């Protein structure tokens, strides 16, 4: 009667353990996949992040300068 | 990182004008309506390839 009242089968916390796991192991393997991404785009600076600013080229004044080697 | 290309003195020679700035100033209307062709060719000449050694001729 205590088991049908107020208690679950093994199988439910069996389960409910095998995707606890499997989401967490997921998020750990993104963290190590997160540090290694951060490491290589500081170190090359060829993706999305660590862009540092530069010069925009539409500034630059492209006409006659009052003398020809400008 | 590399060696300067410059003309010799040879290519340099031509026959000036020897007349001062107030000559110049006195026909310079004048000069500068009869004399548009060539001199708008070197000044175009001079502005486009951004090289006194390409426009000597
Ligand atoms: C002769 C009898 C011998 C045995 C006596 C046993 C008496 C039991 C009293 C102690 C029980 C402690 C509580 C244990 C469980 C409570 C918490 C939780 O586990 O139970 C909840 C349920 O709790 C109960 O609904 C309520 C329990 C409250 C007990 C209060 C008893 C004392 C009350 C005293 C009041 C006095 C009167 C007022 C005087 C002013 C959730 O259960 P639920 O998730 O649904 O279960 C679903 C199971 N399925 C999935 C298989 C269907």
């Amino acid at each position: 009667w205590i088991a049908r009242t107020f208690y679950d089968g093994p199988e439910k916390n069996y389960e409910k353990t095998m995707a606890i796991l499997q989401i967490e192991a997921e998020k750990a393997e993104l963290r190590l996949k997160e540090l290694e991404v951060r490491r290589l785009m500081r170190a090359r600076g060829d993706g999305p992040w660590y862009q540092y600013p530069t010069i925009d080229k539409a500034l630059i004044d492209h006409s006659p300068k009052t003398t020809p080697d400008n | 990182p590399g060696i300067v290309e410059l003309p010799t003195l040879e290519d340099l020679k031509v026959q000036e004008v020897k007349v001062s700035s107030s000559v110049l100033k006195a026909a310079a209307h004048h000069y500068g309506a009869q004399c548009d062709k060539p001199n708008k060719e070197f000044m175009l000449c001079r502005w486009e390839e951004k090289d006194p050694r390409r426009c000597l001729e």
